[PDB]
């Protein structure tokens, strides 16, 4: 029973701490964070070995632990480093798990070196939570398919080599929707008939619209087998490590506030953190932050951990920010609202980027009704709702 | 007991929600997002003609005599569609500062011309963090003004501000006019997105016919803010929750309404009751001030637009999805209006506080 | 605009917080919290007129208003008098809508008076939430129906003379279902007490082949669902009343403002101590504020939002007499009877016994689902 | 990093299982609401003959040695069923406290004993609202102590009690036998309906030998205290989920399981959440108590206990609805449990408390 970091995490955790410090500079992240830079970032990171961190050594990889994993997500949420979380995590170990071996020679090293970027095509204006209702289709024509459709929400896509595409395979069959019989594209985004549209949000990072009109891609850029990409995109036989909402924001805006607040008077000429309202603020942040600490620790140390305490951590996390963020602004009081880069702004406007920048989370990766959904009937054992 | 507001409240609400609703168009307000400082004219001209910004103006500014529950009915219309206008700041808080507490000098020019829409009056209750009151100096003809003030609601558009200073005398608010040397007005960037801005005074020297009042003034400046803005947020946050309603009944996933979802219609509702607890605390205190002892009503309401607040303007976006941040989509705005008026307000704890000394202080 | 009592209403409310201490003696209350007291008590509220106080005056009412009657369930509360609401609120409008002559003349002067009491059968082991579920059975023998089968929770059955029992005519579900008017001394009728954690007494009744007049029935055959649900609207709204929350939260305060933390500062001096009881006011505030709506509104209020009042205010108790415990710090589980006991236990005593409300009068999460309907045009889930 | 407990905790956590079912049926839980005090002497005599309070006791006391890891895992077993045990008080922190702070004299009889199951001891932390602590004048030689505790476990059938008490020298804790002159113990009745006293000490003279430390035991106390009252609180609020649930499972209305419709669900789901939290902390903090601060995460797992506390009752009892409430079940007893616990902490905000002067106080 061990209840905290080794000296080897330990260590590693200054290593990083250290690297990310060096690479992500106030300059850098004026850069990332504007309207060059992003793809040498990637490559630097690459270069540097820790985009295959994780991956086995037969793949290139280094090999490491899911805690160490764990550790490196937390580190570069620290620094605000763009890791592409989703290729590295997801595309590579399904390419790893179900790709035949040309995909594995070809796109595994070009990941790992950080040369090659890819966006995930999967949600739909007509397939949001429930993924299975996507409608982009591909038909066989010799050995091609020829796609067609739209993607909503596809991310980093100005960045990207390639589309990871969902796509229905067989639209002549009509097969029933609950079989889930969708098929993963690799698709260049140098092909004719790719095309993309910005898309702004209110909590920060732009995206995209995706269009496919006729795009013809070989039938060698299926990864798995016809039909059973439903699998593959969901993560359903736990071949990638379970996606983590990292704590380390909502320990650093503590953090900076608990600081601010030692250090900051009233209009009496108390420190501000001298106030019994304040303390309640912060403790609580502290005391629920604690529960996304370990049950984090929790499931990196169990790689299958359950698909409940993954639902439960998710949800917990993703709320558990929101009531965070509104505690931390309480706090700040007549800056709370002033954002980064506004004159006045204090602590960089951090806090009220993240009440923002949170909001993606509960809605998104498995909205937190179908979580709890999951937690019922895992942990529970309750039956069907609907 | 009767929970009817005025006919006049009736009358001026369903006016404004007729003007808004034709003028804030989901376009004119992506149009009002590239302004440097939102701030919507065409608005504010449609309301100076059709009468609103005089029909709750005292009748010594020009105005038709209306008071308090006429201005809260005002403030939800324009709230239901974000509206950027000054209202609150110019008429509501600073013209009804000069009515009630200034010289008929003050009253004659400043608080005019504030009734009419020719200039643009705000206050600047708010100090910096870690920093203490401004200061003002006695001079021979008057006084000299050092220190800030911040998120001052149309800073950067404003004619002058009303601005609380501690002088040899005690507390008193004195009004400060953007060209007056010493004065310099930094735009701000807040979640909101509105106009609002700093204010820096070094050594601003002001006449004493610019004195206001002395500490009841703001006081009173205090108050009427919290009642003001409780009744903003009420408008946004009522819109806000009927659109998203209405997106639950259309939105459709798993081959159904996500609206025909329990989770979804349970947190709904609750947003229904926090919106009704708004709604129904802001009626009393808006009642009691208009009485004229009322501070802990106000408190409570302004409790209630910090808490609905930050409940529905979450559920707005949970439920709306990608669409709830898109900013193509309408949605977006009523997060950020909503936020940026529950931490103006001091949060659902500042309110608390209010409350929490009021019940240690007198005897229960 | 108004939103405060009417001279009229506030003389009122004087008149039985008055009322109420008088009528409410230490030797009475003493002997409520442990024919007796409890019959006692109703027909001296009776014979003082209060029990059909908001009664049409062609039935020997007052005729008064909703919010008169909002005034005197608070005023009860302050009190702890023990009100048959039920019988006055439910039952007696039944029979003044849908009862015979002869229902109406023998039932309504005894129930004013205070005389005779009743009891609610509707529900069963498997009808609790899903009361048209409910399979207790009438069938027609002549001039008699034949009754068979078992209520739960059925409360104050030991004062009880008749139990006004919901009764499966039909073997849709909702339309099987009549209301009977049911003596406890008929044979075939039994009762054992149930317990409650929450605080109080109730029971299970059973009827083994009892025998009753089709003069009984109250409405038609298969029409009483409407009876029993209020569909019509002949009864008032059912209101929670904030009075008991105001009271523990003063009772608290006043504690907080006497009482020495370590140091000799006030208790009440405390800004946690403070940012609880503002808590409970401020949330008081509004179940207050959303009753005097309803009731000043019945001068229909929406269905969204009499289930917005129940469901607010019950949720709001638990979590008001959760903030008071706090305050009350070490002494906050003593019960009522034990030595050490603050404020009489009240804060304990309240904390359970609210625990019923949540779950009764249309569960929670139903009234949530008539609010996302009604207020919000939401779909059928 | 590794979460899971000792093979001993788990084989004493699976025995006292066993135990607890066999012995704490519906009809014994019943037959023990008769009693004027609840201690359950069946399922004490189990206990003490399977070896479970001697098995994570020091060896200087008798015990087999296991220490905090596997005490936990007892309270955790204890708590599904609601023992009324005096395990926590008397072995864990009393037993405890003597063997890691008193003399060999103290740990040879009083500990021994309270280890063999021979004698009960407890502790008294609490005092009475309003008045201040326990006074020991020194006699000498040894000390007469004046003043009162409150809610103190098992205290109307404790055979000796450890008494925090302010001296000279400051703070220390003297051990007092029920028999003492000056010692008077009243029965409590308590949310819970446990066994549970008042302490009177009215000039009541101990011997320096009675004396079992200063300020450090004290202080290891309270810390102590909450981490068993936690472990405790784990084991009744994840039974009573747990008995939830499947109630939920069965029971059937409008012809479909009652957990069937959503709006329970995601109330069970949030419920296996609240639960989650606190096993989490809790492990946290008795892995970091074994380890020797260890305080923040001891009030950080002591929140969670009357948080999850106060919401998971609530949910048991609402979800089984009249079921919840009727005293022929065994449900209700776990909110009256739950509650006793969640204020025997100092309620969430006390913990919250204790946390955010650490953070005020050491720099960030
Ligand atoms: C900025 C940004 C960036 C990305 C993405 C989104 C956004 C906003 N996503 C997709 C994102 O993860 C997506 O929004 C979600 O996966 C959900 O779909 P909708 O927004 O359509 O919500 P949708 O309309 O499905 O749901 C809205 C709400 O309805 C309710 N609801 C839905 N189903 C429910 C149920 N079963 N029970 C109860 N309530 C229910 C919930 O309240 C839910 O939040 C994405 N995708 C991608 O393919 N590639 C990418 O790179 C990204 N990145
Ligand atoms: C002390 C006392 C006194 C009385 C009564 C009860 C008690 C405990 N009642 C009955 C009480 O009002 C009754 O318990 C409720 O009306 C609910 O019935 P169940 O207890 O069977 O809960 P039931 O098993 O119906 O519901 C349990 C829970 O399941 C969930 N649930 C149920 N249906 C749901 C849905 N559609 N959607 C989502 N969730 C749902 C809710 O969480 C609910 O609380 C009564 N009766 C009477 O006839 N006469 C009387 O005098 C009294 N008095």
């Amino acid at each position: 029973m061990r209840i905290s970091y080794t000296p080897q995490q330990e260590e590693l955790r200054r290593e990083l701490r250290s690297y990310f410090a060096t690479l992500m500079t106030p300059e850098r992240r004026e850069a990332l964070s504007s309207v060059n830079v992003y793809r040498e970032t990637i490559a630097q990171m690459g270069r540097d070995g820790w985009l295959a961190l994780g991956w086995p050594k037969e793949y290139g990889g280094q090999g490491r632990s899911a805690m160490d994993q764990l550790i490196f997500t937390d580190e570069a949420a620290i620094a605000g480093a763009p890791v592409p979380f989703l290729t590295i995590n997801s595309v590579a170990p399904t390419i790893m798990a179900y790709g035949t071996d040309e995909q594995k020679r070809f796109f595994l090293p070009r990941i790992a070196a950080g040369d090659l970027h890819f966006s995930i095509g999967y949600s739909e204006p007509g397939a949001g939570t429930d993924l299975a209702n996507l409608r982009t289709t591909a038909v066989r024509d010799g050995d091609d398919y020829v796609v067609n459709g739209q993607k909503m929400w596809t991310s980093l896509i100005q960045y990207a080599d390639y589309v990871w595409l969902a796509v229905r395979t067989n639209p002549e069959s009509s097969g029933a929707k609950k079989h889930r019989g969708i098929s993963v594209l690799i698709v260049p985004t140098t092909a004719e008939g790719f095309s993309w549209t910005p898309v702004h949000t209110m909590a920060g990072p732009d995206t995209s619209a995706t269009y496919y009109s006729d795009v013809r891609v070989p039938v060698a850029n299926r990864v798995g087998e016809e039909n059973a990409g439903w699998k593959l995109v969901t993560n359903q036989l736990n071949h990638e490590r379970v996606a983590l909402v990292s704590p380390a924001p909502i320990f650093g805006c503590l953090r900076e506030v608990r600081e601010w607040a030692q250090n900051t008077k009233d209009a009496g000429g108390t420190r501000l953190i001298d106030s019994e309202w304040v303390q309640l603020n912060l403790a609580r942040v502290h005391a629920k932050a604690e529960v996304l600490k370990l049950i984090n620790w929790e499931l990196a140390s169990s790689q299958g951990p359950s698909p409940a305490d993954a639902s439960a951590a998710k949800v917990f996390g993703t709320e558990l920010a929101t009531e965070a963020y509104r505690l931390l602004m309480e706090v700040l009081g007549t800056a709370a609202t002033l954002r980064q880069n506004s004159p006045g702004a204090l602590l960089r406007g951090r806090v009220e980027r993240m009440h923002r920048a949170c909001l993606i989370l509960t809605f998104g990766g498995g909205t937190n009704e179908v979580q709890r959904d999951i937690i019922g009937m895992v942990a529970l054992g309750l039956p069907r709702a609907n | 007991m009767d929970f009817t507001t005025t006919e006049a409240a009736q009358d001026l609400g369903g006016l404004v929600d007729t003007i808004v609703d034709a003028v804030c168009t989901p376009e004119h307000q992506r149009e009002l997002d590239k302004l440097e400082q939102r701030f919507d004219r065409e608005l504010w001209r449609k309301l100076i003609d059709a009468g609103i910004l005089s029909s709750a103006a005292p009748e010594s500014l020009g105005g038709d005599g209306f008071g308090v529950l006429e201005q809260v009915a005002v403030l939800v219309a324009l709230g239901h569609q974000l509206a950027a206008v000054p209202y609150l700041e110019s008429v509501v808080l600073a013209a009804g500062a000069l009515a009630r507490f200034g010289s008929p000098e003050l009253q004659q020019g400043w608080g005019v011309s504030a009734v009419s829409g020719d200039r643009i009056l705000t206050v600047a209750l708010d100090g910096e963090m870690g920093e203490g009151p401004v200061q003002a100096a006695g001079t021979g003809h008057g006084y000299r003004l050092t220190g800030t003030r911040t998120q001052v609601g149309y800073g950067p558009v404003a004619d002058a501000f009303l601005v609380p200073a501690e002088t040899d005398s005690g507390a008193a608010v004195f009004l400060v006019a953007a060209g007056d040397p010493g004065v310099a007005v930094t735009a701000l960037a807040t979640t909101g997105l509105g106009s609002v801005g700093h204010l820096e005074l070094n050594g601003a020297k002001v006449d004493a016919a610019r004195r206001v009042g002395g500490t009841d003034v703001a006081v009173w400046l205090g108050t009427l803010s919290t009642l003001s803005r409780t009744a903003f947020q009420l408008g946004v946050l009522e819109r806000g929750l009927q659109m998203t309603a209405e997106y639950a009944r259309t939105r459709e996933q798993f081959d159904r309404p996500i609206g025909s979802f329990q989770a979804v219609g349970q947190r709904l509702a609750d947003g229904y009751i926090d919106v009704k607890g708004l709604r129904l605390t802001l009626t009393q205190a808006a009642w009691r001030v208009a009485e004229d002892p009322a501070d802990i009503d106000v408190a409570t309401a302004g409790f209630w637009a910090a808490e609905a607040g930050h409940r529905v303007a979450h559920t707005i976006v949970h439920v709306h999805g990608g669409v709830g941040v898109d900013t193509d989509h309408p949605v977006h705005r009523y997060f950020l209006a909503a936020k940026q008026t529950e931490f103006a307000l001091g949060g659902a704890t500042g309110q608390l506080r209010r409350i929490g000394r009021e019940l240690a202080e007198t005897p229960a």
